[PDB]
């Protein structure tokens, strides 16, 4: 699912 | 959302560190949020305040009393009526998933032994029919004023 | 609901659900704290994700209820499950009037008819027995039947052995493979706590005695009766349904 | 001969002599516990390993420096018996000492401070009982070993089914104790990849890059090189003569100046003989051979510096035309063998994006983390926690030796990371068993199994709490200022407590004890499981490891395991079986010495055991212990045959020694198929306890072992004589010699008597003993439940006959005489707890009283004043145990209800009726009542009544206690005071409490005098504290739940018979429930009048082969036989020695045996004394596969007077007529277990339904109604039933308006339904509508 | 394993032979554990695909059906004709060797009379209808079904015979788990073939010259009882409608060789048959073989 945490982070 | 708000009430004229004077900001709208809806039972915040303290005093009192506190041994040491210690505590808890497996792993859940109060049994419903049927003959073998009377009420 | 101690349980959906709630609170005040898009983007991407976790929890990373390891039930798995429809899936829902023990024999039996415990039988008839006591007048009222059979006065077997007459019960054991599981039979009040089952049938249900259980049920309504005695009843399915041959064969 | 065999002297069959004796049976739990928690002043495991791990923990650089000094373990709070009524867990208090240093900075070190802090405190663990249990909430606990894979690596296939190829594979894997999985594997391609755990699969050779291994190096490590020179002009070659082996000619091979070999001649043994006695190292050959091989290392151009040729590259004829020119005398080539050295790793080559460290360090972690971007920092320190973090990894320090084992090196113990060695290793070995040198392991074989049990399972439970307490240390440690917080702040102890608690609380692995029979208990503690944590699932594995394996022999027991879903996972331990210091499974046998049979015992572990010839336990040996045989039938490797008398290099320890203890208990199991044994052995465990313990007639041996072992005898420590003998308590005066100087004593055994058991079963204790009697150590002082006179009991024989009566014995049915049920044999005793809960509610408190609205005085005659029945009222159903009341005011009733009220004059009261009440249908005798009261609610009166029978009872007991150790111990120092220096009236007129003082002249027993006169002073004050103590804990207040005001337990005696319907089976796995129960009038009797007791169906026994159950039968009626010959001789009185001469020729019966008896043995009061428990039957010991022979048992039945035939007529009781042909009679050890038939009856009218679908539940005890599945609904839909399915799943559960508009029918005796709709659809309506679904019920 | 258990169940058995014993009861006891399983998935699925289907019309008025043979595969007779056709309603009118002659009237349901005045005669194969065949649809009509039921009469209207069907086929699952020379036709009876068309060579020999060549046993009195299969490829030694006698051998072949036989004489010209190609020499001895 290109794990939420990472894409807020980014 | 606790640093938008710090942002908008600053003034760098008093010559505060940005850093150490926002941090009180956001550690303000952490708690506040914390307290109120991580909850499924709601509770005041002063209740949390006061829990937690309780938390703390039975950690300094467990060493120190050899084995751990009695429920009216932490008693003493709070300001409060001591007997609310219980009272705390009751409410203290947090609710239990319904859906919790009971042994064997079968689909035999928790909540499928919940049994229903607010039913109406039969046996009793039975007597109705029946307290119906009493009433009525003791009435139409009287007076037809004492009747219409007692139909009213 | 409340349970013993003070402690309360419910159900996973209310965690789900206050999130939602929750989440779109927080978005309509940000809306008009005008928020950088930054920010507002990143709750829509939480909502449009805890949404998703309650209506079909699976397809995304699995959000877990709070504190606990254990996942939470959705919307879609109280549908779901081993398989399709709980309710009609074994099993399969229970069914009042009914009851079992261990199984035994009794050769004295004729084929036609079956042995029930006395013990049992009072328990399991009763709105019957209710209503034939305060029918023929031996008893007032219900509320005054129902004193009688708790005191157990000696009365009732009398009563009892008019209303368990032409009335047949269907006796099922555990496996139900084919049609035969299901047999109904008349009843033989007996002094002890067991069932007796005619030798001869045994073979059909591919019962032993090592210990095996079967149930009792009570055809209730008048249509009923009629029903488990022209096509359930033992006497009527002597053949076997896979090859024509008897299935009563001596064992 | 000890004490109490010489009372009762068991017959033994059986001819090998037992060399080496049954070791403790407890073995297992008691030492694995004992090992973690000790003392050891060294490294290996204890709690002492575990700490040494984590600790000292040292903040982030600040140079304060927390290490570990040592601990300690406090007193039990309470001990076993106080522990067990409360609820507490039988615990101690953890104290341990911890010095915290800091050093200044800078510091050449040193410290400014380091404060010694006494103990903190960190939780406490939980202690084992003297017999392996522990006590966890007042309920008995025990722990199951558990069963998992071995650390270390191992190969393995997946031969065939593999991609539909066949094409086998083989993958290898590196398990270790903790920290990630690293796999090897193979793909049709022939590349090798690794992979993390199951993530993304990736080329091999790129963790070598990341180890700092470049192309040439990795090379040059799996393959040769094949050095190709150019001399004099255009290519010769360096020839190994051994190389050229399973290839053919490549072209014309010649050297010396004579062809050898020409092109297509293959090599053979010929040519290689030339080669070699020729001396061939050089050879010529063709330019066109290298236009397919590829060169091995890198070659550059020395002029221009350019690549003439990339490291795996396969050359071409202009390539070389490159370097030929440049003077190139060597070029390096790969030696390329397809059976000797494949070129696996260089296609692998090929694939690999990388070429460097940091190309395959960044694809590392974007393999384990993609999406996220790479950091030198990042890649380097993830990497270097794998496989070298100290805290992260360790392959066990058994793991580390079975990595080296598996290997082939010599060095035990090492590195507990890997190394830059060990990886490669690895790699190659995997290589050579896909080259075709070695094979694969299989999981199965038990030298690749370990067992792990309690000791070493709650090490890992407590090393995991001290990970989870170090970062809150640290973070503490982090800002912390100098000398104000010391460390007991930081710590805190319910993180550690709430670990422990988790494993023994809840886990797959604890259990409530199975303790209704004293074979139960031993048979539960002695247990393998392969489920749980880091085991298998049932639906993971897997036919493959549930069958059993050649190495099971004498370790596993092969028969004894269940029958159900998990067949084959259970595996319970063997007799003889031993756990490996290391911790794997060997076993006992004996050193055969070429032509000796030694009595040295040597122990063989799994893999030792396969390589040697162990030979069998039925051996022929005679006059020194030769062979008598010149061929002997052995076991070597995983096979059997014959073999010669001197190449044997081991024998069996015993007879036995393949099954479990279960298992052994069976006697004549050597004619008995496996399938019905494993059935016989899983029924024997569960049966309930009789009211009168028996004794088996059939026996085996081990029976008397078992009974010790078990806890539920008392077993004396000392011998000596018995004082005094109470129903209640039993004193033993010690003998002189083993008695201390001081302290002496007596040893008193107190009994447990009438209390409820895990399974409601009843556990008591009964005395064996009369007054002054000689007891020695280790003998029985009192047997436990189903035991008698020592050994082990767990039902009652009866006179069995096989013939069909009249059909009652149908199937496998059982027919049985009045005379069992008349004589209360098969009677059984259980106890209920039922329990009462004073809560507390919003409006108020729950009051006990007695004032119960509307009820008359037949229950309030049961009841006291306060509330509670009088102890010793027989109740049954219905009766009030505890009266109580809830208060609920204004109820708000309705109109023709109120006006009701108002007519008649009842005073409504504001009090709800809450008694509890007797069950419908149990009834015992209340044998005692208890209250356990919070601290502050006011004691009622029959507690007070109740503190001060506990009161009276401390007060007698305590001073019984030292009433009797007074005047013990002063009669023995007035009697050496009488020993120089008697004034014998003088004496005992002062009192004899003023003794201690006056002296004797020089000598040691002055000083004996003084030891004895110290521990009486303190007996004085002892008794004083002790008794002041006691009195203190009955008054303190007991601490319950919050809620709940105060609970009363009341426990039920109810006694039950035994009627149609229960289950019994003997040991054979012919099981059968009580069909009638006759007179004995109609019982077939024989000649001499006797009936008998149980009919048996002779067809149950030759379809299911027990064949033992027969000869069983017949032994068991010769053992009577001898009984009736003594029971006429005892009552004749004829003389002692009649009698003498008469057993003396019983107990030696024809040749070859073991038994050695008497006489020896006291020629009156002893042989009278045996003459008496004989009478009943004589006891004879069969053991397992050493058994009775056919020519013994009918040899002892000639002795009885009984025909040979084993066979008897009988007389049919009705008609009285003989029956043609003779029937087996005989007696037959039976059981009756625990599926009694009133708990399996149920039966429901209406009653509740559950709240969330309304439907049928058991809640007030009406119970539940039956299940109706699937496949039920099938059966009705074959038929025509239509109404009758209607019916099912309408009225009769699911509408809720329904069901009483039919019950009102019912009752006006009109049978009619009307249907409506199942509320269990109604939801799903609901459920859905609340999706996007818009979903009605449409019309037209 | 080749040494077998020597020892029975009167005398005891020893160590070894109990631990070999031991296996096969752990994987019989595992094995049913199993075949429990596989059973109730199979019964699920059965019913799920038919359950639906119930009896709605008498007749649908249809004349086709299903060819009824008895089931003489090769070797014994596992099965007689009365059986298979008891129960079945006719799908056409069955004739005698000779005609002219109404046996049995079209639609009749073939009780147990009707089966043994059948078997009389000589009745060798019957057009049956079946369920497969009936042209009503959503469902079945009670005809092209047959009679059975616990009842022996035909089905009734409305009986829901796809339920009865699954469970019967499903329940008995628990319950389940180069010598080729000559044929020796084990009774007296006459031969007829089928499909073969022959040469006769120097030897003599009835060649088949086709794949799909049956050898049967003409009956007397209605028992085609032996059927057999004859390889392309055997010596034959009785012809076609000669009389065999009781264990006569009448083919022999070799089991491993198929040979290819021409039907013409000549000279054997070898085309592509170049030596390293597809062929190589193997040239024996004096006998130039
Ligand atoms: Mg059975
Ligand atoms: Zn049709």
């Amino acid at each position: 699912t290109t794990d939420p945490v990472r894409m807020y982070m980014r | 959302i606790g640093l938008m708000k710090a942002v908008d009430k600053f003034e760098y004229r008093r010559g505060y560190k940005f850093s150490t004077y926002a941090t009180w900001w956001i550690r303000q709208a952490i708690t506040r949020s914390i307290a109120d809806q991580a909850r499924t039972i709601r509770i005041p915040v002063h209740m949390i305040e006061t829990i937690n303290k309780l938390n703390r005093i039975s950690r300094q009192m467990l060493q120190e009393m050899g084995r751990e506190p009695t429920p009216e041994e932490l008693a003493e040491r709070m300001l409060m009526p001591e007997d609310k210690i219980r009272k705390v505590l009751k409410i203290a808890k947090e609710p239990i998933s319904m859906e919790t497996p009971i042994g064997d792993d079968e689909d035999s859940h928790l909540g499928d032994f919940i049994e229903d109060t607010t039913l109406e049994l039969p046996l009793d419903s039975a007597t109705t029919e029946s307290l119906r049927a009493a009433t009525h003959d003791v009435l139409a073998g009287l007076t037809a004023r004492e009747a219409k009377v007692l139909r009213m009420r | 609901v409340p349970l013993d101690g003070g402690r309360f349980a419910t159900s996973d959906l209310n965690d789900l659900y206050r999130r939602v709630i929750n989440r779109n609170n927080r978005l309509k005040r940000l809306l008009d704290l005008a928020a950088p898009d930054i920010i507002v983007r990143n709750e829509k991407r939480m909502l449009q994700e805890a949404v998703d976790a309650l209506l079909d929890n699976g397809r995304r990373g699995r959000a877990i209820t709070g504190s606990n390891k254990r996942p939470l039930k959705s919307l879609a798995d109280m549908i779901k499950g081993k398989q399709g429809r709980f309710r009609q899936n074994l099993l399969g829902k229970r069914v009042d009037y009914s009851g079992r023990s261990v199984i035994t024999v009794g050769p004295y039996l004729r084929l036609h008819q079956c042995g029930l415990p006395k013990k049992m039988a009072l328990e399991l008839f009763k709105p019957f027995i209710y209503g034939k006591l305060e029918l023929r007048g031996l008893a007032t009222t219900i509320k005054a039947a129902k004193k009688m059979v708790e005191r157990e006065e000696a009365v009732v077997w009398d009563i009892l052995d008019e209303v368990i007459r032409e009335h047949p019960v269907l006796l099922n054991r555990a496996p139900t493979l084919h049609r035969l599981g299901i047999q109904a039979f008349e009843p033989v009040l007996i002094e002890g706590k067991a069932i007796q089952l005619h030798p001869l049938v045994c073979a059909a249900y591919n019962a032993d005695f090592d210990g095996d259980q079967m149930a009792v049920h009570v055809p209730l309504t008048l249509e009923a009766q009629l029903e488990a005695r022209a096509l359930m009843m033992s006497t009527n399915n002597i053949l076997s349904p896979a090859n024509g041959e008897p299935i009563i064969v001596p064992s | 001969y000890s004490y109490t065999e010489k009372k009762r002297i068991r017959k033994d069959f059986g001819k090998r002599p037992q060399v080496l004796d049954v070791p403790y049976l407890l073995s297992i739990q008691l030492d694995s516990f004992q090992k973690f928690i000790e003392q050891d002043p060294e490294g290996q495991y204890g709690l002492e390993a575990a700490f040494r791990s984590v600790f000292p923990i040292q903040s982030y650089s600040g140079n304060s420096e927390l290490q570990y000094v040592s601990y300690r373990l406090g007193e039990p709070v309470f001990d076993v018996q106080e522990c067990q009524i409360r609820g507490v867990t039988y615990s101690a208090p953890l104290r341990v000492k911890l010095r915290l240093v800091i050093y200044e900075r800078e510091a050449p070190e040193g410290t400014v401070k380091d404060i010694k802090e006494q103990e903190v405190y960190m939780g406490e663990i939980p202690l084992m009982t003297d017999n392996g249990t522990f006590v966890i909430n007042g309920t008995e606990r025990v722990i199951v070993s558990q069963l998992h894979r071995s650390p270390g690596v191992f190969f393995d296939s997946d031969k065939g089914k593999t991609h539909s190829s066949g094409k086998v594979l083989y993958n290898a894997r590196i398990i270790p104790y903790r920290g990630s999985w690293l796999d090897f594997e193979f793909d049709p391609k022939d590349n090798l990849f690794v992979r993390i755990d199951r993530r993304r699969k990736l080329p091999a050779t790129i963790i070598l890059r990341a180890l700092n291994y470049t192309t040439e190096q990795i090379l040059d490590l799996f393959f040769e090189k094949v050095i190709f020179e150019i001399r004099d002009n255009k290519l010769q070659m360096e020839l190994v003569p051994e190389r050229l082996r399973g290839e053919t000619a490549s072209f014309d091979i010649e050297a010396n100046g004579k062809v050898y070999v020409e092109k297509g001649r293959r090599i053979t043994a010929r040519h290689i003989r030339q080669l070699e006695k020729d001396d061939v190292k050089l050879i010529e050959v063709p330019v066109e051979y290298i236009a397919g091989k590829v060169v091995a290392k890198d070659y550059i151009d020395e002029s221009t510096g350019e690549l003439i040729c990339a490291a795996n590259m396969e050359l071409s004829l202009d390539l070389l035309a490159k370097l030929s020119q440049s003077g190139h005398k060597r070029i390096e080539t790969l030696f390329t063998n397809d059976l000797d050295h494949g070129p696996y790793i260089s296609e692998t080559l090929r694939v690999d994006p990388t070429n460097d460290r940091l190309s395959a360090l960044v694809e590392i972690y974007r393999m384990m983390r993609p999406g996220e971007p790479p950091t030198r920092e990042a890649a380097e320190s993830l990497f270097e926690n794998l496989f070298f973090s100290e805290d992260r990894y360790d392959l066990s320090a058994v793991g580390r030796m079975k990595f080296n084992r598996s290997l082939l090196r010599e060095e035990i113990e090492g590195s507990g990371i890997l190394s830059k060695d060990d990886i490669i290793d690895v790699m190659k070995k995997l290589i050579d068993i896909r080259n075709g040198k070695g094979e694969v392991d299989d999981i199965d074989h038990l030298g690749n199994r370990r067992i792990r049990s309690v000791g070493e399972m709650a090490e890992n439970q407590f090393r995991v709490g001290l990970v989870r307490v170090e970062r809150a240390v640290k973070e503490r440690l982090s800002l912390g200022d100098l000398d104000t917080l010391m460390p007991q702040d930081m710590i805190n102890a319910k993180p550690i407590s709430a670990a422990v608690k988790e494993f023994f609380g809840s886990s797959q692995l604890s259990q409530f004890m199975d303790q209704n029979n004293p074979l139960s208990e031993i048979t539960h503690k002695r247990r393998i499981s392969a489920l749980g944590p880091g085991g298998l699932t049932r639906e993971r594995a897997g036919f493959e490891v549930r069958d059993v394996h050649p190495t099971h022999y004498g370790r596993v027991c092969p028969i004894e395991t269940p029958e159900g879903p998990n067949i084959g996972l259970i595996n319970s331990l063997s007799v003889y079986a031993q756990t490996n210091e290391y911790g794997f499974l060997e076993t006992p046998y004996r050193k055969v010495t070429d032509g000796v049979v030694t009595d040295e015992i040597h122990y063989l572990s799994a893999i030792e055991e396969g390589n040697y010839v162990i030979a069998q336990a039925n051996s022929n040996l005679d006059e020194e212990g030769h062979f008598v045989e010149d061929l002997v039938t052995c076991r070597s490797k995983g096979e059997s045959s014959l073999f010669s008398r001197d190449q044997v290099d081991y024998m069996d320890v015993s007879t036995q020694q393949v099954v479990s203890v279960g298992a052994s208990l069976i006697p004549f199991l050597e004619h008995d198929d496996a399938n019905r044994a494993l059935m016989g052995a899983n029924m024997q465990r569960q049966a309930v306890p009789t009211l009168r313990a028996d004794k088996p007639l059939v026996g085996t041996g081990m029976e008397r072992a078992v009974a010790v072992d078990s806890g539920v005898t008392a077993v004396a420590k000392r011998g000596g004589v018995v004082q005094y003998v109470d129903a209640s308590r039993i004193v033993i005066k010690v003998n002189e010699d083993e008695m201390y100087p001081g302290e002496a004593g007596i040893d008193i055994y107190n009994l447990t008597k009438y209390t409820r058991s895990n399974q409601n079963t009843c556990i008591n204790q009964m005395p064996c003993v009369s007054l002054g009697e000689p007891v020695e150590r280790g003998d029985v002082l009192a047997d436990g439940p189903s035991t008698d006179l020592g050994e082990l009991a767990l039902g009652q024989n009866m006179r069995v006959a096989f013939m069909p009566w009249n059909g009652y014995n149908f199937e496998d049915s059982i027919l049985v005489s009045e005379r069992v049920v008349q004589e209360d044999r098969f009677t059984t005793i259980h106890i209920q707890e039922l329990a009462c809960v004073s809560r507390d509610t919003k409006l108020g408190p729950e009051e006990i009283t007695a004032d119960i609205p509307n009820v008359g005085e037949a229950a309030l005659s049961k009841l006291d004043e306060s509330g509670i029945v009088y102890i010793g009222a027989e109740v049954t159903g219905g009766d009030i145990l505890v009266g109580k009341v809830t208060p609920k005011g204004e109820t708000q009733l309705t109109p023709e209800e109120k006006l009701l009220r108002a007519i008649f004059g009842e005073k409504a009261s504001d009090v709800k009726d809450s008694s509890l009440r007797v069950p419908n249908g149990v009834s015992g005798t209340v044998i005692d009542v208890q209250v356990f009261t919070r601290d502050g609610v006011e004691k009622d009166k029959r507690a007070l009544e109740i503190e001060e029978m506990q009161l009276k009872q401390a007060k007698k007991d305590l001073s019984e206690e030292l009433q009797i150790l007074e005047a013990g111990l002063f009669s023995r120092i007035r009697a050496v005071l009488v020993a120089g220096g008697v004034e014998a009236e003088k004496l005992d007129k002062l009192p004899r409490d003023r003794w201690l003082e006056l002296g004797l002249t020089d000598e040691e027993k002055q000083n004996q005098l003084e030891q004895l006169a110290e521990q009486y002073d303190e007996l004085k004050h002892e008794f004083e504290k002790k008794l002041e103590a006691k009195r203190r804990k009955i008054t303190q207040g007991d601490d319950l739940a919050p809620g709940v005001l105060k609970i009363v337990k009341v426990y039920l005696a109810v006694k039950r018979r035994i009627q149609p319907g229960d289950k019994m089976a003997g040991r054979h796995g012919n099981k059968g429930v009580i069909s009638k129960i006759n007179p004995i009038e109609d019982m077939p009797y024989d000649e001499n009048g006797t009936p008998v007791d149980i009919v048996l169906n002779p067809l149950g026994v030759p379809s299911r082969m027990n064949i033992g159950q027969i000869l069983e039968t017949h032994l068991g009626m010769a053992a009577k036989g001898i009984g009736d010959k003594i029971n006429a001789m005892l009552k004749q009185q004829q003389e002692v020695a009649k009698l003498r001469e008469f057993i003396q020729r019983a107990y030696d019966l024809g040749a070859d045996v073991r038994q050695k008896v008497d006489l020896s043995t006291f020629s009156d009061e002893e042989v009278m004394r045996l003459a008496e428990n004989l009478r009943k039957g004589m006891p004879i010991a069969t053991p397992v596969f050493d058994g009775a022979k056919e020519a013994e048992i009918k040899e002892l039945l000639k002795l009885g007077d009984l025909p040979t035939s084993g066979q008897i007529r009988l007389y049919d009781g009705r008609t009285g007529e003989q029956f043609e042909r003779p029937v087996t009679v005989g007696y037959m050890y039976m059981l009756k277990l625990n599926h009694l038939v009133d708990d399996k009856m149920h039966a429901r009218s209406t009653g509740s339904y559950s709240l969330v679908t309304q439907q049928p539940l058991g809640g007030k005890a009406q119970f539940g109604g039956q299940r109706f599945g699937e496949m039920e609904v099938w059966a009705l839909e074959a038929y025509g039933a239509a109404y009758t399915l209607q019916e099912m799943l309408t009225v009769k559960s699911d509408d809720v308006n329904g069901r009483t508009k039919m019950y009102k029918n019912i009752v006006d005796g009109n049978h009619q339904m009307e249907p409506g709709m199942p509320e269990s659809f109604n939801v799903l309506l609901k459920e859905i509508r609340s999706l996007g679904i818009n979903i009605e019920l449409e019309d037209e | 394993i080749e040494t077998p258990i020597t020892a029975n169940f009167r005398e005891g058995l020893n160590v070894l032979q109990y631990f070999i014993s031991t296996h096969g009861a752990r994987k019989g006891l595992a094995d049913t554990a199993l075949k429990t399983a596989n059973s109730g998935y199979l019964t699920r699925r059965l019913v799920d695909v038919a359950q639906d289907l119930v009896v709605t019309e008498d007749d649908c008025g249809t004349h086709e059906g299903i060819m009824m043979t008895p089931v003489i595969e090769g070797g014994d007779v596992k099965e007689p004709l009365r059986d298979r056709v008891l129960g079945r309603v006719t799908a056409e009118d069955v004739l005698k060797p000779g005609t002219a002659d109404i046996l049995v009237p079209r639609n009749t349901l073939l009780h147990e009379q009707w089966c043994d005045l059948l078997e009389e005669n000589s009745v060798d194969a019957v057009k049956v209808r079946s369920v497969v065949s009936c042209d009503t649809d959503f469902g079945v009509c009670a005809h092209c079904y047959g009679r059975d039921l616990a009842r022996g009469h035909i089905i009734n209207k409305g009986e829901a015979i796809g339920v009865i069907a699954a469970q019967s086929i499903g329940e008995p699952g628990t319950q389940l788990t180069a010598a080729e020379s000559s044929i020796q036709v084990k009774n007296k009876g006459s031969i007829k073939l089928s499909n073969v068309k022959s040469v006769v060579n120097s030897s003599g020999k009835l060649v088949i010259t086709s794949r799909n060549t049956e050898l049967k046993l003409i009956d007397e009195f209605g028992r085609t009882k032996e059927s057999y299969k004859v390889p392309y490829g055997a010596v034959l030694a009785k012809g076609d409608g000669e009389q065999v006698a009781g264990g006569e051998t009448v083919a022999n072949w070799d089991p491993h060789t198929m040979p290819v036989i021409t039907e013409v004489s000549g000279f054997v010209r070898f085309t592509d048959m170049i030596d390293g190609q597809t062929i190589t020499r193997q040239t024996d001895e004096l006998t130039g073989l």
